């Protein structure tokens, strides 16, 4: 890529423990003498974080790229300003809007652009011997900055640029969050005095900035600085001096902390809501001194370990060539009825066949067809005019939906409608499709009417001669390419099926796996999903029943589509948890009781 | 077997689904 | 027994099984049915507690 | 320009009013609308809330 440094004995990272860190304000609401619980992104107490060293005054300089999760907690123990800037991005290759926040000795620069970062970007000042001055020299961050989206430069100031040695004297805590594109940074400074490790105690976190940006931040990195003077061998490729400071990076989790608001309105105490039973009691009672007694908590739940899939082995595939976009269909008064069964159905094999115009499934989601098992697939195909497409819907009026095809109110099925002008349109007109004008009565759902008798408008009996008030019901359309869009023919296919009603065999392409018993795991049978234990049964079923329901109206027994065995479903969520406490002033230990 | 008498034993005998109810929150 | 049988009622829906509804319809559409079921069960529990 | 798209930062003008107290009138602060009397207080908040 660019340039790199040699002689970097990177020590293996170590794991350390925190001491109540990451307690900020939930919002801009003042609270006093009131205990309120929020649900944001905090850091769990007594958590395990990673400790990265950077002391050199030996030979330690490691600052890799870390993935940006939901909230980042960055602690920095320094004494001479070692941590410099921060970068946020995703790929870092001049193809993603990268954010760079640097605290230069003259200005604080914040640039949302498209930088080209190297393998090891950093800064480096030079210290002279004849004169005491700290000037910046090496700036190995980006090679060129072309496009940008945001630029902010702070006021010119004077920075001392420290570089002494000793013990840690400053602690900087930063909390980064991203909510609806808004990047919120909270900063806190503390003038402590200790050797190493991590200082304890509790302190509030004041907000710093809230940038209303809108980028996709995936990873981040921290750029430090190097000191070059008379201690360096005399080159910028191998000699370097990181300094002597420590930094801890941790990921925030959606926890719940109860804060103690006094008369001043500042957070002086934080209690966890999910760690110890005493902490849970203090969270529930919204207090600190729990009296002697017993309290019921959440029920015991077993987390699933595996997930078995059960479906019958079906090899045949449902033909969609003659169903969708074939060659010649019937009219509207005598629609074509087709039966589809004993094959694997799928909707992802329809977009590549022909580009449709309208697709709507009433009573079932269009993207959840493969997650269920179809039952009795009836395809009603016909060809109508573009001016009567909206009439074909469960709950509409008109003439075509009343004197030809009927849809029930509680109809659960899909309807597809696509234009067909390449074949159903002639230069002189297509007179092969007929439609019924009027009718004496209505039509029952799913009924074919092939009555070719003389219709009677009012008075004057016809007696088969076609005279006054004696019109013919079957009339022709007028499919011609010289007309508009509404006059073009449209092929409409209605697919009707049942969802968990009779033991069918359509289902989807979901293959079956293994089978494990005596475990509370997930399972799927004929599209019906459940969670529990599948134990052996001893009852006798009937050769036309699949699922079984008792008094509680739940799936008690299930028949396997392959082994043809009956398995009983048993839930594992059964148990109570209680915490017995003798008092806060007495002791801090409690007792756990399982009912 | 317990610490009861004969009249108490007679009265206790005159006074007289569980998992299906417990598997839905209804606990005893 | 009445509280057990209340789980079989529909309260103006299509079924009483939550998994059956979640497997047949998308989440951004069964919210009204879930709310109606929750309201009916809460009313039943309130009557039982009274 | 755009409407109801992307996090905005540049809007149009806005009319401002005066400050009246000791009256049960209506007010609108940061979108929150209230109706009552705005009396003098004795406590202070935090320099960011």
């Amino acid at each position: 890529q660019c340039v790199n440094l040699t002689t970097r004995t990177q020590l293996p990272p170590a794991y350390t423990n925190s001491f109540t860190r990451g307690v900020y304000y939930p919002d801009k609401v003042f609270r006093s003498s009131v205990l309120h619980s929020t649900q944001d992104l905090f850091l769990p107490f007594f958590s395990n974080v990673t400790w990265f060293h950077a002391i050199h005054v030996t030979k330690r300089f490691d600052n890799p790229v870390l993935p940006f999760n939901d909230g980042v907690y960055f602690a920095s123990t320094e004494k001479s300003n070692i941590i410099r800037g921060w970068i946020f991005g995703t790929t870092l290759d001049s193809k993603t809007q990268s954010l760079l926040i640097v605290n230069n000795a003259t200005n604080v620069v914040i640039k949302v652009c498209e930088f080209q970062f190297c393998n090891d970007p950093f800064l480096g000042v030079y210290y002279h011997k004849n004169n005491k001055s700290w000037m910046e020299s090496e700036f190995r961050v980006y090679s060129s900055a072309n496009n940008c989206t945001f630029e902010y430069v702070s006021q010119p100031f004077l920075m001392d640029l420290e570089g002494k040695q000793g013990n840690f004297k400053n602690l900087r805590e930063f909390v980064f969050k991203n909510i609806d594109g808004y990047f919120k940074i909270y900063s806190k400074h503390t003038p402590i005095n200790l050797v190493r490790d991590l200082p304890q105690g509790f302190s509030a976190l004041e907000p710093l900035v809230d940038l209303p940006i809108g980028i996709n931040i995936t990873r981040f990195q921290t750029l430090l600085a190097l000191h070059r003077s008379y201690l360096t061998p005399g080159d910028s490729s191998s000699g370097w001096t990181a300094g002597a400071a420590a930094y801890y990076v941790g990921y925030l989790q959606p926890r719940t902390f109860l804060l103690k608001y006094n008369e001043n309105g500042t957070i002086t105490d934080a209690v966890d809501c999910a760690l110890d039973p005493l902490s849970e009691t203090k969270c529930t009672l919204k207090s600190f001194t729990v009296e002697k007694g017993i309290y019921q908590t959440s029920n015991f739940r077993v987390q699933p370990t595996e997930s078995i899939v059960r479906f019958p082995n079906i090899t045949n595939l449902c033909p969609f060539g003659e169903v969708f976009n074939a060659t010649r269909f019937a009219s509207v008064y005598a629609w074509n009825r087709k039966r589809i069964s004993n094959c694997v159905a799928d909707y992802s094999v329809l977009y590549n066949s022909a580009s449709f115009s309208t697709f709507k499934c009433y009573g079932v989601s269009p993207t959840k067809l493969n997650d269920l098992c179809f039952t009795n697939v009836y395809a009603d195909s016909f060809v109508i005019r573009g001016d009567e497409v909206r009439q074909i819907a469960p709950g509409q009026t008109g003439k075509i939906a009343d004197y030809n095809y009927k849809l029930p109110d509680d109809f659960t099925g899909c309807v597809i409608a696509w234009n067909s002008n390449n074949l159903d349109s002639k230069v002189g007109g297509n007179y092969n499709y007929l439609y019924r004008l009027f009718r004496k009565s209505n039509l029952k759902p799913f009924e074919r009417d092939i009555s070719t008798e003389i219709y009677q408008a009012g008075s004057t009996p016809c007696n088969g001669v076609e005279g006054f008030n004696c019109y013919f019901p079957l009339q022709s359309y007028g499919f011609q390419p010289t007309n508009g869009v509404g006059y073009q023919p449209y092929r409409v296919v209605v697919l009707s099926f049942e969802l968990l009603h009779a033991p069918a065999t359509v289902c989807g392409p979901k293959k079956s796996t293994n089978l494990v018993k005596n475990k509370c795991v997930n399972f799927n049978f004929n599209g019906l999903t459940g969670t529990g234990v599948l134990t052996e049964s001893n009852k006798k079923f009937l050769p036309f029943q699949q699922f079984g329901r008792d008094i509680a109206d739940t799936t008690d027994a299930v028949r396997d589509p392959q082994t043809l065995e009956i398995l009983d479903i048993t839930p594992c969520s059964f148990g109570g948890v209680s915490v017995i406490t003798p008092g806060t002033n007495t002791s801090n230990q409690v007792a756990v009781l399982y009912q | 077997p317990s610490k009861r008498s004969f009249i108490e034993d007679l009265l206790f005998n005159k006074v007289t689904l569980i998992c299906a109810q417990k598997f839905n929150g209804l606990t005893v | 027994n009445t509280l057990v049988k209340q789980l079989s009622s529909n309260f103006g829906a299509i079924s009483s099984v939550l998994n059956d509804i979640l497997s047949r319809l998308d989440p951004p559409e069964a919210e009204v049915q879930i709310d109606r079921l929750i309201t009916g069960r809460l009313q039943s529990l309130q009557t039982y507690v009274t």
